[PDB]
């Protein structure tokens, strides 16, 4: 339940991760804090 | 040199220095691998068929 | 008690001989006691353990009467409660490997008496020089 005045301190981040095989990559998600990720400059 | 009129009790099972030789040969086996080549790029999909036979 | 013989007479050669006969070869075990990318640390700590043990033994000698005699006599008498056996049945009967076990319990009682007698003899010598 997002409150627009406050901020969520967790971001649900999905990304490509390399698998144990050097051919195939997978898509995996994780949870990070606001203090560990920064937005690079829609999407 | 030979020792006359002496008697010591031995035990190969509670002996030391088989532990030392085991540890040293394991570690010395490991230390001849640090200059060598890791097969990181070879973990890859292998399309395998039978040998020509 | 030494004679003419051509054999090598080496380190721990008279370990099984009686202790009146291994005493005639004590400079051999005294001689062969000191000189002998990661493994240099193991060799190096073995060498410093060797010189540390040699220094500890020479320090135990040096705070007693003899510092380089290798056979020395002192002024504490043999308490007969320690070994209660004759003089003839040690120097002609037993070995140092067998005499080590028989006074291992009474060891460290003797060493304090050795230091005590040497400190008392040092202060008696200092007073005897001082009265002159
Ligand atoms: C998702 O997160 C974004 C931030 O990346 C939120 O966008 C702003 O959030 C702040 C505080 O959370 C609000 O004060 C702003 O008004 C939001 N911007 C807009 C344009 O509304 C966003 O609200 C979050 N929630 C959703 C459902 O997208
Ligand atoms: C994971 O990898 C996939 C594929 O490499 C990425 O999906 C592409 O995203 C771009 C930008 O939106 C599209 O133009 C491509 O068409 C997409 N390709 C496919 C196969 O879907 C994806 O962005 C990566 N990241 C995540 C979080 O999934
Ligand atoms: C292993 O498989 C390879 C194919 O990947 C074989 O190589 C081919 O052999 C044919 C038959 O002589 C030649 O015409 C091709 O030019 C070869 N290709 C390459 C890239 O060398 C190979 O002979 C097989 N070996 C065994 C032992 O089965
Ligand atoms: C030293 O103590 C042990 C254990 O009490 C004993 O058996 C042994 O006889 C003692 N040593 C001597 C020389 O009596």
């Amino acid at each position: 339940n997002i409150t627009d005045d406050m901020r969520g301190e967790l971001k649900n981040c999905s990304f490509n991760m390399t698998t144990e095989l050097r051919d195939k990559k997978q898509k995996v998600y994780s949870l990070f804090y606001r203090l560990d990720v920064v937005q690079i400059n829609s999407n | 040199i030979h020792l006359e009129n002496v008697t010591e009790e031995f035990n190969m099972w509670k002996n030391n220095m088989v532990e030392q030789m085991h540890t040293d040969i394991i570690s010395l086996w490991d230390q001849s691998l640090k200059p060598c080549v890791k097969l990181t790029p070879l973990c890859v999909t292998l399309q395998c068929t039978n040998v020509t036979n | 008690a030494v004679g003419i013989g051509a054999v090598f007479l080496g380190f721990l050669g008279a370990a099984g001989s009686t202790m009146g006969a291994a005493s005639m070869t004590l400079t051999v075990q005294a001689r062969n006691l000191l000189s002998g990318t990661v493994w240099g640390i193991k060799q190096l700590q073995a060498r410093v353990l060797a010189v540390e043990r040699y220094l500890r033994d020479q320090q135990l000698l040096g705070i007693w009467g003899c510092s380089g005699k290798l056979i020395c006599c002192t002024n504490v008498p043999w308490n007969s409660s320690w070994s209660n056996r004759n003089l003839s049945e040690i120097w002609d009967n037993m070995t140092w490997l067998q005499w080590d076990k028989e006074i291992s319990n009474y060891t460290q009682i003797i060493y304090g008496l050795l230091e005590e007698s040497q400190n008392q003899q040092e202060k008696n010598e200092q007073d005897l020089l001082a009265l002159d």
